RNA sequence: AGGUCUGUGAUGCCCUCAGACGCCCUGGGCCGCACGCGCGCUACACUGGCGGGGCCAGCCGGCGCCCGCGAGGACGCGCGGAGCCCCCGCCGUGGCCGGGACCGCGGGCUGGAACGCCCCCGCGCACCAGGAAUGUCUUGUAGGCGCCCGCCCCCACCGCG
């Protein structure tokens, strides 16, 4: 902020984790178009890295930028709470991680493979097109 | 005293000395909280402890020889719950918050206990008024 | 359809920007955004330093509109 | 003696409760029985469908019923238990007009 | 069956002895403990019309415990009047 | 695999008590606070017997897994019949109502 | 929370009593649900309300609608009289409202002069005639058939 | 010949009455879904969304301390009320910070038993004001905003107020 005139280094189109940021919108919510990145995780993740969270996108700089990076890869060491991460717990490795756009695909998928296998209910509404959570099908939501 | 003069000069004012004084000191779980479930995000402020704490201790001179409850003052911060396809329904603030200011306030012999909750202690009536009267001008 | 940039790159914040508004009387953040073709974030900052100069004055400030007149003229 | 003792009057139907007061501090005008206190009145309701099968325009019965109550917890001690069953005798004997003494 | 069990280590897990939350409502049958063994062991509130023995819309309010469809009949007597 | 990074050749004869740590909301409840009841531990018992020495049928629907089951044959109602199932490691600590059908697929 | 028609509001036992009987005038002003009371006692001039300064009293906008009773007449008499309203009821408007009819009976009964007393009614019933006499019109009720005092369900007649 | 024999120790005549349509116990179902529509709820944004703060109702009404981000939890006693709205800032016409359906880990409550209900992180569907047709309404009224009771082990987009 109180910026008028624009940063020497201005990087109008920023990139992350295989996505493209836009650098003319306010730095939180621009974050926001990663998948697995919201904003309540985003504020959250930029204080403790040191940022302004009310400067434009494209007037970060490289030593914020991958300050921001290590906090977003190994976050459990640098305070947040355990409550907070998407993935308060995992299957396998039994600990607490937060997963991002790069391998969120195989959280869901995986998941399912698992259901198949299990023969369990929940996965079979997964593969005829049905609800999975209590839902009342007669009239709701026709194709 | 205060009640000549409108809250929000006052309340901004005596944060800004409350935190020069060094009275109170944010604690470290002030950096990842909503402010009650109503809510859905964070505050933006950077000093949002302060103004929070200002406002309850106006709230408690207010009251006199009464007593407010940790929970009485979450009530008096109540926000609508939205973004559900439902109608929206109230809800109380959070009292973790209001319960570490009030114990902040009464380590400092500025609120004194009663037989339920606490009430304003003469010393911190005085410094209301001297505040109040000093920012008057 | 449109796309305003929320800051200029040079020049334009004060060979026009800072100008454009000088040969007017009355103003506000959306009569300038509409008429020099930018955001309106940018409307309001450059008001600010207007007004800490002094030429630029308020009449009928409030949260939602703030109109200004130009006092040095 | 003297017991702190305490009238409480309840019942439905204004005429004889009000009536009732008036007999009462007759037979207190010289033991210093006072005014009442008249509590709010406690106007219990219920709703109900007028069908027992719910056919035709949904309509309700609204019935209502009364609890008017008078203390004259005056005498207090200012009597004794010997007239306390006088204070309970003079008095008129209605149907149904609840009374209770405690101290 | 009276002189067998199962094992120590699974005995801990036993139901806590803490009396159970689901009783049966008394409007006014002593309590006390073949087909005896579960006539009806099942236990679970059985709160009816005090005037007919149907389950069904009853009100509890004020402690009343009446039909609403017996409720119309014996309004008139039991003091609720219809005005307003 | 394994199991919140717990072995699975040492799953076998393995603490239902330990494990209770590592499990969800529902387990630590039911299982730790409230309890169980006696049908369950006889069901357990007979199980035991079995494996220490045919298909137990049972109308027990809502009978968390244990982990020393892995391996076993057990039948299960759905309201007109019996079905059979058998325990896998990543299926412990789950009940035994998702895996047996009361309706059934719908189709045209 | 208060009702307005409680015995501690309309008596004012709030105040102290070695002040309350210096308040001599008793006034009242109502709209809807709301009630209020004043205590006049003749002095220096002041108001106040609900233990808060006349002027700052948050409608913001309405400031001139609490003060009408007074810039419609001169200052002449409102200067040796001082008021302690206090006002209990349903919403904002309404408690503005009623604070300045209770404004207006107030100052007229201590003129304690008759024909001045007549010639201040006509000026100011001259003006919005509801500054003395009050507004009678309350909410109603709501039946049955709709989910509105008279709005009725949507009815299909097919 | 509108509805009600499935409200009742209100009932005529039929059907059932020792492999029971009697009463009871364990499970399942009444929620199942290519589709048609009836009463409603949430929205399509700047007369707005988010954050901080100030503040007033009535049918009526219960509170303190300590843990926990929150929902909730252990103790101890009799004590007590809101949304809209107003003020200061950010956003700046972009299906975007409008919208919150759907879905994945997790933490809790009720209950003998979750398929029931809450809170947290993450993903972010249609929707750009709706054709033929059609409904309701005249003062504290329409409309907008919220708050209690009913059935209720848990839950209100419903109904009475
Ligand atoms: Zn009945």
């Amino acid at each position: 902020m109180t910026t008028i005139v624009q940063p020497n280094d201005y990087r109008d189109l920023l990139r992350m984790f295989n996505t493209n940021i836009q650098g003319k919108v306010v730095l939180e919510c621009a974050l926001v178009g990663i998948k697995g990145i919201g904003r309540r995780f985003a504020n959250v993740a930029l204080k403790k890295a040191n940022i302004d969270v009310h400067k434009r996108a494209g007037e970060l700089t490289a030593a914020e930028e991958d300050a921001l990076m290590k906090v977003l890869e190994d976050p459990l060491s640098h305070g947040i709470p355990a409550w907070m991460l998407n993935r308060n717990n995992d299957f396998e490795s039994g600990k607490d991680m937060h997963i991002l756009v790069n391998t969120i695909a195989s959280t869901h998928r995986a998941d399912l493979e698992r259901l198949r296998k299990t023969r369990c209910e929940r996965g079979v509404r997964h593969h005829h097109n049905l609800k999975v959570r209590g839902q009342h099908t007669k009239s709701t939501g026709r194709r | 005293s205060v009640t000549r003069v409108p809250a929000d000069v006052f309340i901004n004012s005596f944060a800004a000395h409350l935190k020069n004084r060094g009275i109170i000191k944010c604690p470290a779980f002030t950096d990842y909280v909503k402010t009650g479930v109503s809510r859905q995000y964070a505050p933006r402020d950077a000093d949002w402890f302060y103004i929070k704490a200002a406002s309850v201790i106006r709230h408690f001179y207010i009251s006199g020889s009464h007593s407010i409850g940790v929970a009485g003052l979450a009530r008096k911060y109540s926000s609508l719950q939205k973004g559900k396809t439902t109608p929206h329904h109230t809800k109380r603030a959070s009292c973790k918050v209001i319960r570490s200011i009030v114990s902040q306030f009464l380590g400092q012999k500025l609120l004194i206990a009663g037989e339920r909750g606490r009430h304003i202690s003469p010393n911190g009536r005085k410094m209301v008024e001297d505040f109040a009267e000093g920012l008057q001008k | 359809k449109v796309d305003y940039p929320t800051l200029f790159a040079d020049e334009a914040a004060m060979n026009e920007a800072l100008k454009f508004i000088k040969n007017s009387k009355c103003i506000t953040h959306t009569q300038i955004c509409e008429r020099l073709r930018v955001s309106v974030a940018l409307a309001k900052r450059v008001m600010r330093q207007l007004v800490k100069s002094g030429d630029f004055a308020i009449v009928s400030k409030s949260s939602r509109m703030t109109i200004f007149k130009n006092m040095t003229k | 003696m003297h017991q702190k003792y305490t009238i409480i009057v309840v019942g439905k139907d204004l005429k004889l409760v009000e009536r009732y007061v008036k007999s009462i501090v007759k037979e207190g005008r010289a033991f210093g029985i006072s005014g009442p206190c008249r509590a709010p009145v406690r106007r219990l309701t219920i709703t109900t469908r007028k069908s027992p099968c719910g056919e035709g325009t949904n309509t309700w019965h609204r019935f209502e019923l009364r609890m008017y109550k008078r203390t004259f917890w005056v005498t207090c001690g200012g009597n004794d238990i010997s007239t306390i069953l006088s204070k309970t005798v003079v008095i008129p004997g209605i149907q149904v007009t609840v009374e209770v003494e405690e101290p | 069956r009276n002189l067998g069990s199962c094992g120590a280590e699974d005995l801990d897990s036993r139901v806590h002895p803490s009396t159970i939350f689901w009783p049966t409502e008394a409007d006014n049958a002593s309590g006390v403990p073949m087909r005896e063994t579960e006539f009806c062991t099942h236990i679970a509130h059985k709160r009816e019309c005090r005037i007919c023995g149907n389950y069904n819309s009853v009100y509890r309010k004020y402690g009343l415990f009446i039909c609403r469809r017996c409720f119309k009949e014996n309004a008139g007597k039991i003091g609720f009047v219809k005005l307003h | 695999p394994n199991f919140r990074g717990v072995e699975v050749e040492k799953l076998a004869t393995m603490k239902i008590t330990d494990i209770l740590p590592k499990l969800n909301a529902r387990c630590r409840r039911r299982i730790g606070k409230h309890g169980l009841s006696m049908k369950h531990l006889r069901f357990v018992n007979k199980l035991r017997l079995r494996r220490a020495a045919k298909i137990v049928r049972t109308h027990l629907r809502d009978m968390i897994i244990f982990p020393e089951m892995i391996g076993m044959t057990v039948s299960v109602y759905n309201g007109r019949q019996f079905i059979p199932v058998e325990i896998k490691p990543p299926m412990v600590g789950r009940a035994l109502r998702e895996y047996s059908m009361s309706y059934k697929i719908v189709s045209h | 929370m208060a009702k307005g028609n409680r015995r501690d509001l309309l008596e004012r036992n709030d105040i102290e009593v070695r002040e309350r009987d210096k308040y001599t005038v008793h006034t009242l002003g109502k709209k809807k649900n709301s009630v209020a009371v004043a205590f006049v006692k003749a002095g220096k001039g002041d108001i106040l309300v609900n233990n808060v300064p006349l002027a700052l009293v948050r409608p913001e906008i309405l400031r001139t609608k609490v003060s009408e009773p007074i810039m419609i007449l001169g200052e002449s008499l409102f200067k040796g009289l001082d008021m302690n309203i206090k006002v209990a009821g349903g919403g904002h408007v309404s408690q503005i409202y009623a604070v300045r009819q209770a404004i207006s009976r107030g100052v007229l009964a201590s003129v304690k002069d008759e024909a001045a007393r007549s010639e201040l009614r006509a000026k100011l019933v001259s003006y919005d005639r509801q500054l003395v006499v009050s507004d009678p019109r309350r909410c109603e009720a709501k039946k049955f058939g709709g989910r509105g005092a008279r709005a009725r369900r949507q009815k299909s007649y097919r």
